[PDB]
């Protein structure tokens, strides 16, 4: 029963950073690809970055590529993203995803199902 | 690019219901499957899927919800509107990275 | 025919990289595979290893590679997974045998024997005995892209070598020997 749970939302002054984190239990976090995907009225769902299983390739979306680390601690179950030098364009619930299915872990199949959403953490 | 159809609709409780979602390009893969999904979400609440590769529902999705379409033109189908389905619909389309989501429309009761 | 030349080789190239050996104009001894304790695993696929000697072809390829013995049974028709996906697929069909044995005594290394690399990223899964030896770093969206930046990652990655020596006969003027 894959469950998220993201925090460490706040309020961010335009360059600054900060950091989330998404606790995960109901499922072996070391077995699945992650993903962070944020909610705005600008931009309705949009993905932005998914880290692999064994948290070795990284794939960002142009619009944060470049400002934006995915990393993952397996020790604490748990998924973290970097924003640095964060823009008022990055008001947004960010939301911690995975998916139930990994029997193909591997680009781009992780994208494909997006099953497994958390609350949503507000960061502005 | 996801765009659905219409951004607003107003069903009255217990009639049925259809939202579009039209894309820029094919979302046909290269094993020749269609990964467009469809989540719905709750005020207050997360996105949550009811339909995937188009037409196929979730285990736990009730059986009002279905769907149909090819190409770049999918439709979202409700048999019948519950208060409970109050909110977005989004489709999302995992075929071409990086996965994108509709606008999402909004279906009142 | 020159099927020792083949199973016995000292030699083996990666799964992505697999070498078609053409076995015709000749007579092949299956026995000697057969009831053979050399090999860990003996599939055939619509075809009976005890009859191979009975059955004639135009030719047969024996497709030779290696592989971790975790994904030897990707090696088989409708499988998926990195290396039935991107290094080495069989047809949703008939096949002749698949046929591999141990080697952790000859491949495998006290630190790695990296020598031996595989696919694991692609703009699509390959056909049934495509090879795909290329190396082009990977772009998400066929973007052109250098590593080590975002979204530019080598399709291919190298093997923790236990290895598994894996030789594939696909079966399509060779024919078994006759009874005296
Ligand atoms: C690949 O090489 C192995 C050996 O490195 C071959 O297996 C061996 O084949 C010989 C020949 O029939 C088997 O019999 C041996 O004959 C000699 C003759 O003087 C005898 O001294 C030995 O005691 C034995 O009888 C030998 O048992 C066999 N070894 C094993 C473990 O099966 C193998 O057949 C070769 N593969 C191919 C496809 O040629
Ligand atoms: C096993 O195959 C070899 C092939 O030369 C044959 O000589 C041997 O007699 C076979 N074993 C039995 C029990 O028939």
């Amino acid at each position: 029963q894959a469950q998220l749970v993201e925090s460490g939302g706040a309020l961010v002054q335009p360059g600054r950073s900060l950091r989330l984190s998404c606790a995960a239990s109901g499922f072996t976090f070391r077995n699945y690809a992650m993903h962070w995907v944020r909610q705005a009225p600008a931009t309705g769902l949009q993905w932005l970055a998914v880290i692999t299983s064994d948290g070795r390739n990284k794939f960002y979306a142009d619009s944060v590529k470049g400002r934006f680390t995915i990393s993952r601690e397996d020790s604490k179950n748990t998924l973290y993203l970097q924003m640095d030098s964060l823009r008022g364009e990055d008001t947004a619930v960010y939301y911690c995803v995975t998916q139930r299915d990994n029997s193909r872990d591997y680009f781009p199949h992780y994208f494909h199902d997006m099953d497994v959403w958390g609350q949503g953490t507000t960061v502005a | 690019v996801l765009t659905q159809s219409p951004l607003s609709l107003p069903v009255t409780l217990g009639q049925p219901a259809s939202i579009s979602c039209r894309s820029s390009q094919s979302l046909v893969y290269s094993d020749g499957d269609t990964y467009l999904n469809w989540f719905q979400q709750r005020p207050g609440q997360s996105p949550r899927r009811l339909i995937y590769q188009v037409s196929n529902r979730d285990s736990g999705v009730p059986d009002r919800f279905s769907g149909s379409g090819s190409g770049t033109d999918f439709t979202l189908k409700i048999s019948r509107v519950e208060a409970e389905d109050v909110g977005v619909y989004y489709c999302m389309q995992g075929s071409h990275w990086p996965p994108t989501f509709g606008q999402g429309t909004k279906v009142e009761i | 025919c020159p099927f020792g030349e083949v199973f016995n080789a000292t030699k083996f190239p990666s799964v992505y990289a697999w070498e078609r050996k053409k076995i015709s104009n000749c007579v092949a001894d299956y026995s000697v595979l057969y009831n053979s304790t050399f090999f860990s695993t003996f599939k055939c696929y619509g075809v009976s290893a005890t009859k191979l000697n009975d059955l004639c072809f135009s030719n047969v390829y024996a497709d030779s590679f290696v592989v971790k013995g975790d994904d030897v049974r990707q090696i088989a028709p409708g499988q998926t997974g990195v290396i039935a996906d991107y290094n080495y697929k069989l047809p949703d069909d008939f096949m002749g045998c698949v046929l591999a044995w141990n080697t952790r005594n000859i491949d495998a290394t006290s630190t790695g024997n990296y020598n031996y690399k595989y696919r694991y990223l692609r703009h699509g899964k390959l056909r049934p005995f495509e090879r795909d030896i290329s190396n082009v770093p990977f772009s998400p969206d066929g973007k052109p892209c250098t590593p080590p930046a975002l979204n530019c990652y080598w399709p291919l990655n190298d093997y923790g070598f236990q290895p598994y020596r894996v030789v594939v006969l696909s079966f399509e003027t060779v024919c078994g020997p006759k009874l005296s």
